[PDB]
RNA sequence: UUUAAAUCCUUUAACGAGGAUCCAUUGGAGGGCAAGUCUGGUGCCAGCAGCCGCGGUAGCUCCAAUAGCGUAUAUU
C-alpha cells in the first residue's frame, strides 16, 4: 500500500484476493511447474494459455 | 464521422484520457510567470500525506 | 444476433408526435393528456390521505 | 589561470561539451547570452550552463553561479570565448549559454551524461 | 507472422498501457504496437537465452557480439553498453522512438504527430537520396542525419502544389 | 493576473503554528517578517494595521510546497532549534527564521564560500540565524558551535542523503526530535526509477534507528520530489 | 534557367569481330520523362562525329526516383556491316527490315 | 537551387562542367556552357566549407564540424570518407590528382592521399599558439594553398606570417621552408600558373565572422613573388 | 492517489523488479525443485532480485 | 521506356476536396413516444411492444476490435 514498486510472489488463494483489491500491483504464482504473473502488461516470456 | 478513422478515433480518446485523468492527479508546471497566489483556496484542513507503519 | 435486429429497428428516430386543442374550443385551455392528469391525481391523493 | 573559474574542463571533457551545444541550437534548445541565460535560471529550465573564462573582466559573469547554487545547476567553464561563439552558430563572441528544459527531446541521454560529468569535477 | 494477440483480452493495466502508447506516438491501433512487442519479446528471450551459457563458450561470444552490434547499429543501445543486461533492460519505447514517423516529428520537420504521419504518407520525407514514405520504417545511426524535406517537395524548394497554382490562376 | 499591490486582503492563521493564509481573490501563503520592510528575494509583502506579513514561494522553497501539498506535520513551531542542512543563500532559511521567532534558532550550514557571503548579510539583520560555512559530511569539524537542536530540515541534495543526516543525528538532535528530509530523485540514482529510490531511502533510514512516519510527492511545483517526516530515538508511550 | 539531357559513355569498348563499338549509356534528365531513342541517338551520333543511322541502342531502364536512365549502345563501321550483323527486331525498329508471314 | 550559403565553386580542369556545394549538406552539379542542372549529391553531416576540383570527374570537400574530408567519384556513383584530424575543417586544397592539403581550426594541417582513408602528413599548430597563460590554444588556420605537381604548400592565419612549407618524400612529411611577414587575416591563398608569384587576399577580420577584427591589419590583396636560384 | 499509476497502469515499475516472496512461495518453489531466482528470470526475461 | 509484339514495374504532361455527401464495418449494452393495439390486476398500475394515430403522400448515446468482425457443434 505505501510504495507500489513491488511485485507480490504468492500461492495462497486468500492473500492473492487481498492483493487484486489494490490498484497496480502484480501478484506472481505457481501454475503447473513455471511461474506465472497476473496483474502484468509486460509478461512477455510468461506461460500462454 | 468519428468512426471512419480508427486514428482520428484513437487520437480522439487520448485527449479525453488526459483530461479525466485531471481529476485524479495533479499536473507538473513551471513558474513561467511570478508567483501571484493559488489562484484557488488554501485548504487547510485536508492531510494528504501517506502514514508509513 | 439479438442485439443487432435491435439496433438496424431503432435506425429511424422519429417519435410520435403530440395533438394540441382544436381551435374553436382554444378559449377552455390546453388539451391535457397522461402526463399533465397525473400531477393534478397524485396532488389530490396525498391531500386526502392526510386528511 | 584565476581562481574564481574553478570548473574548469579539461580538453577530452571540452570536445564534448561543444558538440552537444551545436547539437542543442539545431533542436532549437538553446538560449545564448548572459542576460538570456539568467532569465531560464529564475525560470528554471536549465539543465546547465557553459560560461567562457577569458571575458576580460571576469566578474561580468560571476552573478550566474550564485544563482545556480540555489537552483542546483551544474555549471562550467571554457578556456575559448571564440570557441564558444562558433558552436553556438554565431558571428560573435558569447561568454555565457544555457540549455532548456525540452520534454520530450532527444537529447535527454546525452544530457544525462553530461551533468554527471560535471558533478564529478567537484568531486 | 509477425505479431500475437494478447493471452489476456482483459486487463486494465495492459488497455491503459496500450491507450499512453497511441495517445503518445500517434500509431493507428493496437497492432502497431503488438508487432513491436511481438519483436522484442524475440530480442530479450534470445539474450536471455544466450546470458544462461558460460562466459567462455565461443558461441556466447560470437552470438553476443553479433547481436550487440544489430543493436547498436539500429540505434536502440549505446557504445557504451555493450552488454547482454542493457539488452535485458530495453523497453518497448525505445523501438518506437526509432520510426520515421516520431523522428520526423522531433527533428522539427512537421509541428505534430500526426502531421508528421500525413506529411510522410503523402511523399515529402527523404533519406538520403532515396525518398521514403512507410511510416514504420527503422531509421539507423548513420542515416538519422539524412531526413529532409525531398527535393521535388514544395517545401523542399521544388514546383508549388496544385492548390497555390490554381489559385495563382485564378488571380 | 495575480494579487495586485495595492489590495484589500486578510490574513488569517493556518493550521500549522507561526504559519498564515493570506484571503483575497487568490489565496497566498505568508509568514510573520521578523524584521518590517525588507524582502529578501523580492516577494510581495503585506502590512496590517506595525505588523507585515511575508508571501512565501512554492516554487523557489522546498518547505512551502510541502504545506501547500497537505503534508500533517512539519514540526517547526515558535520557540524552536532547527538544524537546517544545505542553507544555500537563504530563500528558505529566511522564512523558517519567520516561524521561529526572536527566541528560536536556525543553524545555517552551507559549505561553499560563494552562497556563504550571502548568509553572513542575512545573518546580520536576523538574530537567531547563526551562519555555519562548514561541510555538512563530518558533523565533528563544527561541534563546538552547535548545541541539541529539536528538528533538522534536510535539503542537501547529495546521493548519501541518508548519511549525511544520521550522522547529524546522532550528534546534535535530541531524542523525541523531527526530521524532515527533501528528496531528488534523479540526484540518488537517475538509472533506477523514481518510486524505487523512495523505498530504498527509507530502508536505509530504519537501518539507522530512526523512524520515518510520513511521505508525500510535491508534483503540482516539482516532479519526482518527495519529503519524508519521521521521528528520533522515539519515548514510549 | 534551363534544363538539358545529358549523355554520359561507359565500358566503351571496340568489337572487332563484328565489326562495332559498344558501350553503356547514362543519361541525365532531371525533370523531364524517358527520352526517346531517337533524340538519344541524334546526340550521341552528334558526341561521336557519326550519322544516327549506324547507331543502335535498346535496354534503357529509368532508376526508381526519374534521376538517370541506363541502356546500351552499339555504332557500325558502315550500314552494310549494320543491316548484315544486327538481329532483325532491332533493324524492323529502323524499319530497314520487314518481318514476313508465313503459312502454315 | 541550393538552400544555404555556397561556400564552394571549383571547375573541372579542361571543361564547363561546375561544382557547387553549400551549407545545406549538399553537393551539385552545374553545366555552364549549358547553363543547366546535372545532379545533387548527399552523404555530408553539416555545413560543407569549400570544394576543390581538377581535370578529373571528381571533387573533394570540406565537412566543417562534421570531421571528415570527402572524395566523390561522380560517374562511378561512389563516396569515399577520410577521418582525419579533431576539429573542424575549413580549408582545402589539392596538389596534384592524387594529393590534396586541409587545414583546421585546431592548427593542424593534413596531407591526403585519396587512397588512404588517414593522412598521410599531420603537422600540429602548424601557425603557433596564443593565448593568455592557463588559456593556451592554437591559432585558426584560414586558407592553404598548393602549386600544382610539386611539394610547395602555403598555409595562412592571423599569426602576422604566412609560412610556406614542402612536402617530404612520398607526401609522409612537411617541412617548413620560410615565413613570409604579413599581418592580418589570410583569408585566401593562390598560387600561380607559372608559380613564380603568391597572391594572398588580406583582411581585418576571419571570412566568416567577426569573432576577431585585428586594426592594424588592411583589406588588401598581396602579390608575393617567388625568386629561384638552383 | 500515486503519481506513478496511469490509471490501473503501473509506469515506475521497471526492468529491475523487487520482489517480495511469501513464506509459502519459498517451500512450493522446492517441492517442484524450481530455482528461486533463474525461474523468475524466464518468466519476465529481466532481472529480478 | 519496356518487349519478337504487347501487358506489368519505373519516369512523366494535364484534370481531380469542405458536410472535403469523394460518407468503415461487425458485435454488445442503454435512452427517447401518441386521442395507437393486445393481455392481466393492486381506482389513475404493470408486462409486452410501438414506421400502424383523426385527416393527409407531395441521420440518438456509450463500449470492444478495425479492412475486418460473429454465431452453431465437438473439444483442450
Ligand atoms: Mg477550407
Amino acid at each position: 500500500t505505501q510504495h507500489k514498486c513491488y511485485i507480490v510472489a504468492t500461492v495462497d488463494r486468500d492473500l492473492k484476493r487481498r492483493i487484486r483489491k489494490i490498484p497496480g500491483v502484480p501478484i506472481m504464482y505457481i501454475s503447473n511447474h513455471r511461474y506465472n504473473i497476473e496483474r502484468m502488461p509486460d509478461d512477455y516470456g510468461a506461460p500462454r494459455f | 464521422k468519428i468512426d471512419r478513422n480508427p486514428r482520428v478515433k484513437h487520437r480522439e480518446k487520448f485527449r479525453r484520457a488526459k483530461i479525466r485523468r485531471r481529476g485524479q492527479v495533479r499536473e507538473v508546471r513551471k513558474e513561467e510567470q511570478r508567483y501571484s497566489g493559488e489562484l484557488s483556496g488554501i485548504r487547510a484542513g485536508v492531510k494528504k500525506s501517506i502514514k508509513l507503519k | 444476433m439479438a442485439a443487432a435486429f435491435r439496433k438496424a429497428a431503432k435506425s429511424r428516430q422519429r417519435e410520435h408526435r403530440e395533438r394540441s386543442q382544436p381551435g374553436f374550443r382554444k378559449h377552455l385551455g390546453l388539451l391535457e393528456k397522461k402526463k399533465d392528469y397525473k400531477l393534478r391525481a397524485d396532488d389530490y391523493r396525498k391531500k386526502q390521505e392526510y386528511l | 589561470v584565476n581562481p574564481k573559474a574553478y570548473p574548469l574542463a579539461d580538453a577530452h571533457l571540452t570536445k564534448k561539451l561543444l558538440d552537444l551545444v551545436q547539437q542543442s541550437c539545431n533542436y532549437k534548445q538553446l538560449r545564448k547570452g548572459a542576460n538570456e541565460a539568467t532569465k531560464t535560471l529564475n525560470r528554471g529550465i536549465s539543465e546547465f550552463i557553459v560560461m567562457a573564462a577569458d571575458a576580460e573582466p571576469l566578474e561580468i559573469i560571476l552573478h550566474l553561479p550564485l544563482l545556480c547554487e540555489d537552483k542546483n545547476v551544474p555549471y562550467v567553464f571554457v578556456r575559448s570565448k571564440q570557441a564558444l561563439g562558433r558552436a553556438c552558430g554565431v558571428s560573435r563572441p558569447v561568454i555565457a549559454c544555457s540549455v532548456t528544459i525540452k520534454e520530450g527531446s532527444q537529447l535527454k541521454q546525452q544530457i544525462q551524461s553530461i551533468q554527471q560529468s560535471i558533478e564529478r569535477l567537484l568531486v | 507472422k509477425t505479431y500475437v494477440t494478447p493471452r489476456r483480452p482483459f486487463e486494465k493495466s495492459r488497455l491503459d498501457q496500450e491507450l499512453k502508447l497511441i495517445g503518445e506516438y500517434g500509431l493507428r491501433n493496437k497492432r502497431e504496437v503488438w508487432r513491436v512487442k511481438f519483436t522484442l519479446a524475440k530480442i530479450r528471450k534470445a539474450a536471455r537465452e544466450l546470458l544462461t551459457l558460460d562466459e567462455k563458450d565461443p558461441r556466447r561470444l560470437f552470438e553476443g557480439n553479433a547481436l550487440l552490434r544489430r543493436l547498436v547499429r539500429i540505434g536502440v543501445l549505446d557504445e557504451g553498453k555493450m552488454k547482454l543486461d542493457y539488452i535485458l533492460g530495453l523497453k518497448i519505447e525505445d523501438f518506437l522512438e526509432r520510426r520515421l514517423q516520431t523522428q520526423v516529428f522531433k527533428l522539427g520537420l512537421a509541428k505534430s504527430i500526426h502531421h508528421a504521419r500525413v506529411l510522410i504518407r503523402q511523399r515529402h520525407i527523404r533519406v538520403r537520396k532515396q525518398v521514403v514514405n512507410i511510416p514504420s520504417f527503422i531509421v539507423r545511426l548513420d542515416s538519422q542525419k539524412h531526413i529532409d524535406f525531398s527535393l521535388r517537395s514544395p517545401y523542399g524548394g521544388g514546383r508549388p502544389g496544385r492548390v497555390k497554382r490554381k489559385n495563382a490562376k485564378k488571380g | 493576473r495575480g494579487n495586485q499591490s495595492g489590495k484589500n486582503v486578510m490574513v488569517e492563521p493556518h493550521r500549522h503554528e507561526g504559519v498564515f493564509i493570506c484571503r483575497g481573490k487568490e489565496d497566498a501563503l505568508v509568514t510573520k517578517n521578523l524584521v518590517p520592510g525588507e524582502s529578501v528575494y523580492g516577494e510581495k509583502r503585506v502590512s496590517i494595521s506595525k505588523i507585515e506579513y511575508r508571501a512565501w514561494n512554492p516554487f523557489r522553497s522546498k518547505l512551502a510546497a510541502a504545506i501547500l501539498g497537505g503534508v500533517d506535520q512539519i514540526h517547526i513551531k515558535p520557540g524552536a532549534k532547527v538544524l537546517y542542512l544545505g542553507a544555500a543563500s537563504g530563500t528558505t532559511v529566511s522564512h523558517v527564521s519567520d516561524i521561529v521567532g526572536p527566541d528560536g534558532l536556525v543553524y545555517a550550514v552551507e559549505f561553499s564560500h560563494r552562497s556563504g557571503r550571502d548568509l553572513i548579510n542575512l545573518a546580520k539583520k536576523r538574530t537567531n540565524i547563526i551562519p555555519v560555512i562548514e561541510d555538512a559530511r563530518h558533523p565533528h569539524k563544527y561541534r563546538m558551535l552547535i548545541a541539541m537542536v529539536d528538528v533538522i530540515f534536510a535539503d542537501v541534495a547529495q546521493p548519501d542523503q541518508t548519511r549525511i543526516v544520521a550522522l547529524n543525528a546522532h550528534t546534535f538532535l535530541r531524542n523525541g526530535g523531527h526530521f524532515v528530509i527533501s528528496i531528488k530523485a534523479n540526484c540518488i540514482d537517475s538509472t533506477a526509477s523514481a518510486e524505487a529510490v523512495f523505498a530504498s531511502e527509507v530502508k536505509k533510514m530504519q537501518q539507522e534507528n530512526m523512524k520515518p512516519q510520513e511521505q508525500l510527492t510535491l508534483e503540482p511545483y516539482e516532479r519526482d520530489h518527495a519529503v519524508v517526516v519521521g521521528v528520533y530515538r522515539p519515548p514510549p508511550k | 534557367m534551363n534544363d538539358t539531357v545529358t549523355i554520359r559513355t561507359r565500358k566503351f569498348m571496340t568489337n572487332r569481330l563484328l565489326q562495332r563499338k559498344q558501350m553503356v549509356i547514362d543519361v541525365l534528365h532531371p525533370g523531364k520523362a524517358t527520352v526517346p531513342k531517337t533524340e538519344i541517338r541524334e546526340k550521341l551520333a552528334k558526341m561521336y562525329k557519326t550519322t544516327p543511322d549506324v547507331i543502335f541502342v535498346f535496354g534503357f531502364r529509368t532508376h526508381f526516383g526519374g534521376g538517370k536512365t541506363t541502356g546500351f549502345g552499339m555504332i557500325y563501321d558502315s550500314l552494310d556491316y549494320a543491316k548484315k550483323n544486327e538481329p532483325k527486331h532491332r533493324l524492323a525498329r529502323h524499319g530497314l527490315y520487314e518481318k514476313k508471314k508465313t503459312s502454315r | 537551387g541550393h538552400r544555404d550559403a555556397v561556400s564552394g565553386l571549383a571547375f573541372r580542369r579542361g571543361t564547363h562542367q561546375l561544382y557547387s556545394t553549400s551549407h545545406d549538406r549538399s553537393v551539385k552539379v552545374w553545366n555552364v556552357a549549358e547553363n543547366s542542372y546535372v545532379e545533387t549529391l548527399f552523404g555530408h553531416q553539416d555545413a560543407v566549407a569549400a570544394l576543390d576540383a581538377l581535370s578529373r570527374e571528381c571533387c573533394v570537400t570540406a565537412g566543417g564540424r562534421d570531421g571528415t574530408v570527402r572524395v566523390w567519384k561522380i560517374p562511378e556513383e561512389s563516396q569515399l570518407v577520410f577521418y582525419g584530424h579533431q576539429g573542424s575543417i575549413d580549408c582545402i586544397h589539392l596538389i596534384n590528382e592524387e594529393h590534396m592539403v586541409s587545414g583546421a581550426d585546431d592548427g593542424s594541417v593534413a596531407l591526403w592521399g585519396l587512397s588512404k582513408k588517414r593522412p598521410l602528413a599531420l603537422q600540429r599548430e602548424a601557425h603557433g599558439l596564443r593565448g593568455e597563460p592557463g588559456l593556451e590554444q592554437p591559432f585558426w588556420i584560414s586558407s592553404v594553398a598548393a602549386l600544382l605537381n610539386t611539394d610547395l604548400v602555403a598555409t595562412g592565419s592571423h599569426s602576422s606570417c604566412v609560412r610556406l612549407w614542402q612536402c617530404g618524400e612520398g607526401f609522409r612529411q612537411l617541412d617548413l621552408l620560410c615565413d613570409i611577414p604579413l599581418v592580418g587575416f589570410i583569408n585566401s591563398l593562390k598560387f600561380s600558373s607559372s608559380g613564380d608569384f603568391l597572391v594572398a587576399g588580406v583582411g581585418q577580420e576571419h571570412r566568416l565572422g567577426r569573432w576577431w577584427r585585428i586594426k592594424e591589419a588592411r583589406n588588401s590583396v598581396c602579390i608575393i613573388p617567388l625568386r629561384r636560384v638552383p | 492517489h500515486p503519481s506513478c499509476l496511469f490509471f490501473q497502469y503501473n509506469t515506475q515499475l521497471g526492468p529491475p523488479y523487487h520482489i517480495l516472496v511469501d513464506t509459502n512461495f519459498i517451500n512450493f518453489s522446492i517441492k517442484a525443485k524450481l530455482d528461486l531466482v533463474q525461474s523468475m528470470m524466464d518468466c519476465l526475461y529481466a532481472k529480478c532480485i
